[PDB]
């Protein structure tokens, strides 16, 4: 049991979701998340008359309020009777140390932790910006359904009319595609992350690979955050006016792996969407007594006396991340 | 309450050690936040050593064989020395180059009494204002940890390498962290050089052995926060409450099985009851204006007020709790509260003079307890520079050598706060005593009066010669 | 209530000057809006100034071999000369044109004690209406901030460009603000100049290593504007409500279900009764007169009247608690409230001259901590200048150049308030032991006494001859 | 409460200034309506000057190297002057013609005091009754505003046009508002002639740096001001509702449902109930003489009454709330109440002495500080008029000119109120210590008891001889 500072990290490393389209945090002191008490947007237009002036403007009433986060808290243990990682060489003698093997075990444990937080919260991610719809569900739970109100012409298919693995492979330039599933999307596109079999048949098509430039060009921040996570985010270049990425990350489930996206999809949106992260209540004594009722993430390292006489590491949380506007990004399954 | 605070069972150096960090950042939490700390350390400073600290060098003349004589003109020679050296008006003697002696013993004091240690580091200047080119640079306790903030090991311990026996070798200085976003890096120092000379003057009180820091603050200082925040909030709410009042409007209505029909007939389908009710009372509040004062009376249509029927209601008790723990924690931390925060009540004579002389014969404790460490550290340092730069002449029949018996040689004692005093009549009858009885000697009385022998007599030699010559009586 | 005022945990120093602006913001606040700070800051004048500060120079004549009678005549051409200039009717001897060496260390203290730190600048004034050129200009603590209101950097650090090491090389002095739409404009200041020459006189106390900055009083006086607060309304609430009381009027009516049933009648269609009675009843009002005293009574028809049932009725304690709190922060902020609003509550002989005696030792040890800086810093700069004028002739047989022992040479002890007294009887009985044991000299007795013993010599012989010639007795 | 005063959170120049006309007016309020403020300013007159203020001329005899006997005589003729044109029986030493120098005075300290500054003007007088031309005018503050009322400007500043330093150039003077239909004209005043001549003495004290006004007493008086109020208040209501009696008539009658059946028959058509009722109950009342004591019961037919149900019934507690906040403020503003009202509670010896010695003393600082001022202003003027006149002769070996060394030649010291009477005892035992020791010389002798060494040998040669001569014992 080691006190509640002992939680340094400095790694936030999540892949491009939750810190570039889900920047916008709310943790509460409430179970659930009230989008009416969010701003959200904020009624913007009217102005009063050269006299005197008007109402007073409130936050403007979402009309769904009411859905579960997912209060998450799983724990492991760091006994020490393990051999931990050993970095190169630097002085094996502390990891012989109890104290020192305990807290960088805890270190591990805990960043394996929220590691897991984040793997499954970008799985939340992946399945809120491609249908909308995300399954607040688990075992000894009711299956909510959060829905942020995914658009018909947000959800429309390549498969459908004529596919692009049915079309000429060298002359037919799927741009007029392009463009066609980019104009209801609520805004200008400038991301097209691919799932690789997906860029695969999309680059096929000779237009493409003449038309894009595998120069840098530098156009924004986003090579740097390639740079940072070379692991799963492939920039593949500039398309010219677009950029081209290929997101490749997989998931590793209870006996097996598996990537995050499905065989071949796509969402067409801006980077500078909004994203929600309501956060719910953390129901920690702790928690309550000290004030992180309403915060990110808790941790704690803590003995039980008695039948199970050891000592864990526990980490809590409850996001709800969702999109504000899911009618911002067109989500198209491909050939 | 003994979840926020929790002491471990074992040894206290391995009980404090752990939990050094937390300690120390709510005990400078609570002394920054709180008076009393200041006005401890104050108190401390104008106790032990008040004005000034003043050192007087006595080589073992007899011990060495040197005579007397040689030995106090010696004296005389390196006192003035010392004290042209100190007086810098520059501030110059430091190689922050903004504190002189006094500061040097003010932040030494003051650091070794919040952590228990003061660390003193003695560089060569190369400012060539002075004659002699040795400062000393002070280290913050924050720099000793061990080599990027790696957890105690074998031997390299809370930043202290030292040996199985627990000889202190050397230390790991972190880099300071001022602006707060520079990093640490860890450079070794060690404690003292093997000719004698002290590099690394680390003065601190071990309550135990093997013991590496020194004694906290905030470790008894949590119960005045917690009861200085409980006597708040509860005055706080005796306050509030006082007058607090409930404006409700009840009727006479109530007809037991008529008011819960039309509840229940409201309820299935006639509404229009409580609508018409309702109506005629607000009719009733806007025909009435019901205004109790400068207010309006909060709109309460009848049948609903509030109970605000209290707990109970016996004398708080905090006067004798707050005197008993007052009392308690003052002659616990040490210095008597009538005067750390001055209380008149009920205090005598015999209560006023031996508290008092109590109180300062423990501050003289304290001073030569935690004060001639760093005087006989830094004199000898200087005098070992005086000897290299030959400002003052060593004694020609040196028994032993200087670097041989640097504390034979450099044996000193020093002065802290002026002249005490409390009575008058006290201290008066004292000095007639002793002078009549010849029971005080020259050094005991001027440590009593905070003067010199040889200078009261030349200025009383100045005295009565003017005196003579002016026409004055002698 | 921690809410509005909040401790980071952290050194003090980046504790303090991340909330630098917020903390003296209110303490201008409550400095302005309160009192206290006023009366402090005055009885710390009149306690370490008083009437006027007298500069005493004595040059190391033992050290630097100078005859002890040519230092005290060349003291005496010194002395001579600083108190003519010092003397200065036309307030001129400062670049603002309206302050006088009084005032120079009135606000040099006030500021040093309000903001912990003080910034004096030798300027070369061209008025020729005196013989030496430079006045001493002083400079506001706004004026310090990093070039542009830039946040702490690397070695820019709050205004101040230090080294690695700390060394306080210069300052960014922010133009001023005063008409209120002055634009600010950093200028570059050195602390001091290298021949030792100090320029910008920057005193304050840091209470650890590497901190920039002096202390605070609004940090320690929020729960004082708070209290006081609190006191005030509950003050109001009580005397607003001894005697409020409600004017209503009911009646017997109230047949249960038969006004139920009424009720319910005129919601559904029978107001013809509810307006029936209320005529009946504003009928009895207009045929009655019901009023009270003076006043009407507030028309209300039978039915309804206030409940202003009560919360608890126990003493607030407030009396032993502001007793306790005064008491408290009393010897906390250092002078007692049994001055600084003057209870005479159950105080005693011993409490009134042991109380007196240690708090006024304790304004000398104030003294001698933050008024010898300044001191010495002006005199040092003037003295420069008297020797760059040759108004005072420095002794052939120097030891060492000006510039090279300035300090030796410009050693100097300043004395603050006059002859203090307490009871009398005391300084008498103190005085006839001292004289008749010889046991004061001529530079601790002047100290005393507030007096020179070479001007009551000669104005002894004055008077002994005057009463000879004249016929009275010496 | 704080809605009616409020603080901007500012530097104080700039935090006061904005709000100058409401705090001054606010203050002539209180200090009209209020005695606390006629009290305090007659103390303050009674302790600084007191009976007069008495000039003494000290010419820098040592440095200017004049004779210290000649210097005397010439303070001599000096003194004689300036007390045979000081004691001007028919008030003419001013432009009003209407004030001697001791309401010259009264009137600066007490502007200075009221709105920390005072403005004299040096004015050339045209009646020929006196040898000196030169009288002196006082100019008020509310003369002081920039030309035609305009806000505060890059470099006029309410009134005062200075420099980007702040050197105070000049002032613009509003015309007279006496009677109080004058337009005001702004007109150009500078404060001092090149020469060094004080024309426009403007004594203020500033706070800090940049300041042009001085310190105020409303802002912290509208606490007395309302609690005055609520006190007054609330004894009133406690007054008046000590013994406040309802008279009304009940009666049994009120048969709940026939009662209630009955009235809502006559609100619908049996309005001959209730006249026939209350004409019986008329009958009644005239039948009866319903009459409680001297006076009649006031006309309550059945059914109604007044709930005069009260609120809590505690102690006030205002007693002990006014005793600490008289206290509070009274070592506030800084003269005590125990004589600004006078108690005598529990008041003891040690009390009285410490009390008394300590407030003497403060006040002889506030004169020190805001009398000397004016004195050598008004000195100078005067001895420069002299000096144009050939009224006294200036050394011949003068060292420096007149007009170059006026602050070495016109320095003089000044003598407030007379001698201090508290114990007696206390007096005299100081004073027979003081002749016996010599430890007092001819200067502080004099300031101790208000008399002049020169004229206490004459007088007691006086007393001798004629002793001698007539057979009394000398």
């Amino acid at each position: 049991a080691q006190l509640l500072a002992a939680n340094e990290q400095k790694f936030k490393f999540d892949p491009l979701f939750l810190r570039l389209f889900f920047r916008e945090s709310y943790p509460f002191t409430t179970e659930k998340v009230y989008l009416s008490q969010i701003p959200g947007l904020v009624n913007m237009a009217l102005y009063v008359s050269p006299i005197v002036s008007g109402e007073v403007i409130r936050s403007r009433g979402g009309s769904t309020s009411e859905f579960t986060p997912g209060y998450v808290k799983p724990k492991h243990e760091v006994n020490p009777q393990m051999t931990l990682r050993r970095l190169p060489d630097e002085d094996p003698q502390n990891l012989a140390d109890p104290a020192y093997r305990r807290r960088r075990i805890i270190m591990q444990n805990m960043r394996d932790e929220e590691l897991a937080i984040a793997q499954v919260e970008e799985m939340q991610a992946v399945s809120a910006v491609l249908k909308g719809k995300y399954t607040m569900t688990g075992e000894a739970f009711d299956p909510v359904e959060v829905d942020m109100g995914r658009s018909e012409e947000n959800n429309i298919t390549q498969s459908g009319g004529t596919e692009w693995s049915k079309r000429d492979k060298s002359t037919y330039d799927p741009t007029d595609d392009i463009e066609a599933y980019a104009l209801n999307a609520s805004g200008v596109v400038n991301i097209i992350v691919f799932d690789p079999k997906g860029w695969a048949l999309f680059r096929s098509f000779k237009a493409v690979k003449e038309k894009l430039d595998t120069r840098r060009g530098s156009n924004s921040e986003l090579e740097t955050a390639v740079k940072d996570l070379g692991k799963a985010v492939s920039y593949k270049g500039m398309y010219g006016d677009v950029a081209i990425v290929v997101y490749s990350g997989q998931y590793v489930e209870n006996g097996v792996k598996k990537n995050f996206l499905p065989d071949n999809t796509m969402v067409l949106g801006n980077t500078q969407a909004r994203g929600l992260r309501t956060y719910g209540c953390i129901q920690d004594a702790d928690a309550q007594r000290e004030g992180i009722n309403a915060s990110a993430r808790y941790p704690k390292n803590w003995v039980t006396t008695g039948d199970p006489a050891r000592e864990f590491t526990m980490i809590q949380s409850a996001p709800l991340m969702l999109l504000a506007d899911p009618d911002e990004f067109v989500s198209v399954q491909l050939a | 309450q003994l979840r926020s605070w929790n002491p471990p069972s074992e040894s206290v150096d391995a009980a404090l050690l752990p939990n050094f960090t937390r300690g120390n950042a709510r005990a400078d939490d609570l002394v920054r936040n709180n008076g009393y700390a200041a006005n401890a350390i104050q108190l401390h400073q104008d106790h032990i050593v008040g004005s000034f600290f003043r050192l007087s060098h006595r080589p073992s003349w007899r011990y060495l064989g040197i005579g007397e004589e040689e030995a106090r003109a010696f004296s005389r020679e390196v006192e003035a020395a010392w004290k042209e050296f100190a007086e810098d008006d520059c501030c110059c003697i430091d190689v922050e180059r903004k504190r002189t002696f006094t500061m040097m013993i003010r932040e030494g004091v003051a650091m070794h009494a919040f952590n228990g240690e003061l660390f003193v580091q003695a560089t060569w200047d190369t400012s060539s204002s002075r004659l002699f080119r040795t400062q000393f640079r002070m280290v913050s306790p924050k720099r000793i940890s061990n080599p990027n903030n790696t957890g105690d090991s074998r031997n390299c311990r809370a930043g202290v390498q030292i040996n199985d026996s627990g000889a202190a070798l050397g230390y790991y200085v972190s880099e300071d962290g001022y602006p707060g976003w520079m990093p640490q890096k860890w450079t070794w120092i060690p404690r003292e050089l093997p000719g004698g000379r002290a590099s690394f003057i680390h003065v601190f009180e071990p309550v135990e052995d093997g013991q590496t820091r020194g004694a906290n603050v905030f470790y008894s200082v949590m119960e005045q926060m917690k009861m200085l925040d409980t006597l708040q909030n509860t005055q706080l709410q005796s306050a509030i409450v006082k007058a607090m009042y409930a404006a409700t409007i009840e009727s006479e209505l109530d007809t037991q099985s008529a008011m819960d029909f039309i509840l229940g007939a409201n309820s299935q389908e006639q509404r229009e009851r409580l609508t018409g009710w309702i109506g005629e009372i607000a009719a009733y509040y806007a025909a009435a204006p019901v205004r109790l004062g400068g207010a309006k009376v909060p709109h309460l249509m009848p049948g609903d007020s509030l109970n605000l029927q209290t707990a109970q209601d016996t004398d708080n008790g905090y006067s004798v709790f707050e005197q008993s723990l007052l009392r308690y924690i003052a002659a616990g931390l040490g210095v008597s509260y009538e005067q750390l925060s001055r209380n008149y009540a009920q205090m005598s004579y015999s209560t006023a003079r031996a508290s008092a002389n109590e109180s300062w014969a423990y501050f003289m404790g304290r001073r030569k307890f935690v004060a001639s460490r760093q005087a006989s550290q830094m004199f000898l340092c200087w005098l070992e520079e005086a000897i290299v730069r030959r400002v003052v002449t060593l004694p020609s029949k040196a028994r032993f050598s200087f670097q041989e018996a640097r504390s034979a040689w450099g044996n000193c004692d020093w002065i802290g706060s002026g002249r005490m005093a409390i009575d008058g009549l006290k201290e008066v009858q004292e000095a007639v005593m002793l002078i009549e009885a010849g029971l005080s000697t020259y050094e005991k009385e001027c440590a009593k009066r905070g003067d010199d022998y040889q200078e009261i007599f030349a200025q009383q030699v100045r005295e009565t010669m003017e005196r003579r010559a002016a026409g004055l009586k002698p």
